[PDB]
RNA sequence: AGUCGUCUCGGGCGAGAGCCCAUAUCGACCCCGAGGCUUGCUACCUCGCUGUCGGCUCUUCCCAUCCUGGCCCUGCAGCAGGGGCCAAGGGUGGGGGUGUUCACCCAUUAAAGGGGAACGUGAGCUGGGUUUAGACCGUCGUGAGACAGGUCGGAUGCUAUCUACCGGGGGUGUUGGCCGCCUGAGGGGAAGGUGCCCCUAGUACGAGAGGAACAGGGUGCCGCGGCCUCUGGUCUACCGGUUGUCCUCCCGGGCAUCGCCGGGCAGCUACGCCGCAGCCGAUAAGGCCUGAAAGCAUCUAAGGCCGAAGCGGCCCCCGAAAAUAGGCGGCCGUCGAGGGCUCGGGUAGAAGACCCGGU
RNA sequence: CAAACUCCGAACCCACCGCCGCCGUAGAUGGGGGGAGUAGGGUGGCGGUGUAAGCCGUCCACCGAGAGGGGAACAACCCAGACCGGGGUUAAGGCCCCAAAGUGCCGGCUAAGUGUUACUCCAAAGGGUGUCCCGGGCCUUAGACAGGUCGAGGUCCGGGGCCCCGAAAAUGGACGGGGCUCAAGCCGGCCGCCGAGACCCCGGCGCACGGACCGAUUGGUCCGUGAUCGGGUAGGCGGGCGUGCCGGUGGCGUAGAAGCCGGGCCGUAAGGUCCGGUGGAGCCGCCGGUAUCGCGGAUCCUGCCGGGAGUAGCAGCGUAGUCGGGUGAGAAUCCCGACCGCCGGAG
RNA sequence: ACCGAUAGCGAACUAGUACCGUGAGGGAAAGCUGAAAAGCACCCCGGGAGGGGGGUGAAAAGAGCCUGAAACCGGGCGGCGAUAGGAGGGUGCGGCCCGAAAGGAAUGAGCCUCCCCGAAGGAAACCGCGGCGACGCGGGAGUACGAGGGGAGGGGACCGG
């Protein structure tokens, strides 16, 4: 079981990675959900966030995309659209994943992986917004 | 086309059978005064009264009609006290520790031709509504469970704190089953609630040491039942066209074309009253003692009309006269908790100058 | 369905009109586009059958916004106007003729916006118009007859198979079972919208006439959720009067819509009565601060502040099947806690379910 | 300026002659005979016509009548034309995850989620000290502009790449999705790796042609060539499988025939034959003839049986029964008595 | 060299019979016990119909009678079975189950080990060099491996289906 520490690290491709990991059988265990960045400007991602979250079925409210609002629901999201949600394979990997938001006690005192190939460093110009301002944008609990 | 409002209202969907007979409180009040936030009671009728109107408004200083609801309100019985941790995403109910049994006085034991009294005790009412109570609980260990609850709010992992109290209709002679709530303590430490629980653990509590007289409320109770409605009654649909050969009390179309499915804002026949329903800023008149109401300090009247009240017995105990109705049939158990969403000008807190009250038969 | 000639709606240039001044406003002659809301063109699907216009009922969506919220220019003194920007949460009503949509007209109103949904909606209704079979008038035809010319009459089938939505129940699973109290991931909401009145004030402004606004109070209407103390309806429980007839007459009864008539408590009702937050956070249009590119200037390129009835929360309703399938106290198991039927009743109800009581 | 003009005039097309190439004595060009099907075509390029869609011809490329691998699905676009069992390499194109293959390399650009579209689908006139560049200029490093003083480059013009405004729609939602900013976008290139039934190889089948040998009615065994054989609708042609009966020939059966249910084997197949049950009386191989000779459809015919369903209906025009007793295995429904009712110008 | 009970005349039989229409006229369905009725004597239950024993018969073939298919329905058995999406199938294999005969097999099955030749194809460790770099060039080497074709050893019951 692999824990990795989301803090400075784009979102898509912590997400493409994870789930790679996770379709070769791997638990993976995200600590940092809220600190992850996307890369773009604010007002088109908090347009495109609040776009997702309204949309729904029109007949019944109870079937529509629940498109998330919180950050490690939104992290996990992300992951889960990388992976064959339609097959029992990808149902199963998905089964395999945990993302949470700050570094519970239980995980608290344990090796943090960090992946060098999704690191804010590689960007030229920081201009980017944490999941964390997006949650807060949207109105979700963290 | 023609424009019009929707029929009916889309925030109380849906509109279903209340899921238990006692109301649960989902909010609750923030106030710096350490007390308990509301009480219970049961519905026992309506009536009116004549008094100078003190609330802001054209009618200031005149006398007004005003109708008026009756609580019966039995002292209540402090239990339990509960505690609640941070978890990762809520509240989290930690510990809750029950006090004992003890002997059960205000029992109205009745003498049979033969056998004794009964000899009630507490732990055999509640068995009615638990089933399951602890055996060999002793003094000592009830200490030694409050000890360890105050240890781990001194250790900081609680962040809340609350009551369990059980109302007790068999003193009223209603009934002898009673219903258990969890309330929330008014203040802002977790020592202060904790210790005022803790004082009044086992004890009982008065609607008159609770509640203030002229203050604004929230009344919390579930609503008459009406069985299958159907939707001109429900949703307030208009009638069709009296030519209609097919029916008169029906919607006529339940949707276009496409999309190809019926939608779920059309008006239906269905599940019609007993919901769960949240009354606003109703102003608490007076607090009676023993059914009956002191007027001019040397004047004082039986609160129950001639006859009684329809449906009901006769005012025993404390009650509360409350302006306005409330929802639920007669005999409901009714919350009631301080303004959650009061105005800005509100009435003053004190008691009305009453100048009638109505005690004529009202059946 | 394709296309947009036409239709609706934008843009480029600027001759000219505006005392001068092209752009306050209008904008010739020309040119470039958007939509598929008028009509047309094509004949691609549907003639071993997909029922038309209009109205009623009901649901939902777009902005190119009529009013309601906030702004910019003005040939914007005030009160009002003309042009434009952000903004779709709410409203956009009642009547006369006509089958009418539309258009015209009347009195109110803040306004009485245009459209999409198989020109939404006939296994929902109506059948006035249209389009059979009967008949009359005008015109055309020798005639039988015809008329996208009037006129009168002219039928509307349903036992829901699957799914859909509205409510009501029985199970399994959630690493043993059971009773109780909770948490709130998520979904729904308009739970609120909008006039008028009093003061500010006969004040600012203005020669005068005329005539505001911030703030502070009151109340109506529309909508929503409850209740039956008061008033009204009903009240085939109940009490009384009375007509015809029958039980032989008296009392007391049957039938004649409950025979008819008047009153009527409980229950249900509205025509009755009670309740419905303006605060915080970030923003659109818009107003500013610092500042270079471009030694100056500059709201913008980097950066910062404020700023909408619109967005998120406070608030109300559903909510452990929330697959990370939850928390806690208690009881039981490794005969037995806790339940079901049966029993007397409604704070309930189509069957189930729910609620009180059961020596 | 010219479709109904031409002093000129191509690409290109056509006829003929010589040659290269290919085909042909295992028999072409050509000639005779038998049998057809086809007379609605579509997409794509070009021409006339039309606002456009479209209509009408032309080109024979693809679907019609065409498998496999891709473009998200897609007739028509890209690779590719296919007998059966295996191994390998490539094509279209692809390599951040979905998803096999690079978070690949160098130089530059974009800040718009522009884009992430080879074509089937893709918005314009007009404008932008937004950026990165090229070419011409005039002044031009204590002298040029910004505000006669500073004291380093200015001030124009015509262009090129990307981007920006111009840019409004109806159920919630479309780069295929997630998402992506020195890239997972776009330019000028490059290097590896994945990826078809295509190409190569091994074994097998058939077919066309030639040959040797061998059958007492169309033929059989084997051999040689096939880079120049193996998709297929209408249609043409050859072979084979199955059923009833007749003339022969050789047989099986009460130690169990036909028929019927479930299995094994052979055949590319139509099918045949064996094993285990039931059945109690007929049945088959081979040769040569004959026929009411082969079933999924025809809103086919006859018979049987399903879901609808233990559901609708057993109300409306006259809503009628109840209490004791009897009978009888069994009584709301039959019989007697009482009471309450209905028609009473017909019930 | 016709048919063999949905065929053959409409009628294999109480058939132009029953039935439909005022009428003229139209017009079906329906064969089979066994060699011999030897057609179930007696007993228990049941109101009865009939059920269970027990007898007859080579065989119930039991009269609702030669055979008794399919559709459809009920029970047992084996498999799946209440978080999962496609016209119900195709390719490959894995669980659970069956597996005497007709298929191979104790004259050796799956299986384990070793040896030889091998078409098309085809690596790397390491050494030297070129490229800014991804990487490539020469040797290693046409080597290990390679569809398939053979052989030897161990075990002793499966494989195919």
């Amino acid at each position: 079981m692999r824990i990795i520490n989301a803090e400075g690290l784009i979102l898509g491709r912590l997400a493409s990675k994870v789930a790679k990991m996770l379709l070769e059988g791997e638990e993976v265990v995200i600590v940092n959900a809220e600190k992850a960045v996307i890369t773009g400007n604010r007002d088109v991602i908090f347009k495109k966030y609040k776009q997702r979250t309204e949309l729904r079925t029109l007949t019944n409210p109870r079937r529509g995309p629940f498109y998330p609002k919180r950050s490690d629901e939104i992290v996990r999201r992300t992951i889960r659209g990388m992976l064959p949600w339609k097959t029992d394979r990808g149902r199963k990997a998905f089964k395999r994943l945990k993302v949470y938001v700050g570094i519970p006690k239980e995980f608290q005192g344990k090796e943090l992986e960090t992946i060098i190939e999704a690191h804010v460093s590689r960007l030229s110009r920081p201009k980017y917004v944490t999941v964390g301002e997006v949650a807060k944008f949207l109105g979700g609990k963290f | 086309k023609v424009h019009r409002p929707r029929r009916g209202s889309l925030g109380f969907s849906p509109r279903k059978r209340a899921k238990s007979i006692v109301p649960r409180i989902r909010s609750w009040p923030k106030e710096t005064e350490v007390r308990m936030l509301g009480f219970a009671g049961y519905k026992a009728g309506m009536t009116h009264i004549l008094m100078i109107d003190d609330e802001p408004g054209l009618t200031n200083g005149k006398e007004i009609f005003m109708p008026v609801t009756i609580i019966e309100t039995p002292p209540l019985r402090v239990f339990g006290i509960r505690a609640y941790r941070m978890g990762y995403l809520g509240l989290e109910t930690a510990t809750e520790v029950i006090v004992p049994d003890f002997p059960l006085d205000n029992y109205p034991a009745k003498e049979r031709k033969g056998k004794p009294k009964p000899k009630m005790t507490f732990y055999k009412l509640l068995e009615r509504r638990i089933a399951t109570l602890p055996k060999n609980y002793t003094q000592e260990m009830f200490e030694q469970k409050l000890g360890q609850l105050e240890d781990m709010i001194k250790e900081g992992e609680i962040v809340d704190v609350r009551a369990i109290v059980a109302t007790q209709p068999w003193v009223i002679k209603l009934k002898k089953k009673p219903e258990v709530m969890e309330y929330a303590i008014g203040g802002t430490s977790v020592e202060e609630k904790f210790n005022y629980i803790k004082e009044k653990l086992g004890k009982e509590l008065r609607v008159g040491e609770v509640l203030k007289e002229g203050e604004l409320l929230d009344v919390i109770a579930v609503t008459k039942g009406k069985g299958t409605q159907g939707p001109v009654k429900r949703w307030g649909i208009k009638l069709r066209a009296h030519k209609d050969s097919k029916g008169r009390r029906k919607v006529g179309s339940i949707g276009p074309w496409h999309p190809a499915r019926v939608m779920w804002t059309v008006p239906m026949a269905g599940q019609m009253g007993f919901h769960h329903r949240t009354e606003l800023n109703k102003r608490l008149i007076a607090i009676g003692e023993n059914g009956k109401l002191k007027l001019d300090e040397n004047t004082e009247i039986e609160i129950t009309p001639k006859g009684g009240f329809p449906h009901y017995g006769i005012v025993r105990s404390d009650f509360m006269m409350i302006a306005g109705s409330v929802p639920g049939a007669i005999k409901r158990i009714i919350r009631v908790r301080p303004a959650i969403r009061p105005p800005k000008k509100k009435p003053p807190v004190q008691r009305p100058q009453i100048t009638y009250v109505s005690v004529e038969s009202k059946q």
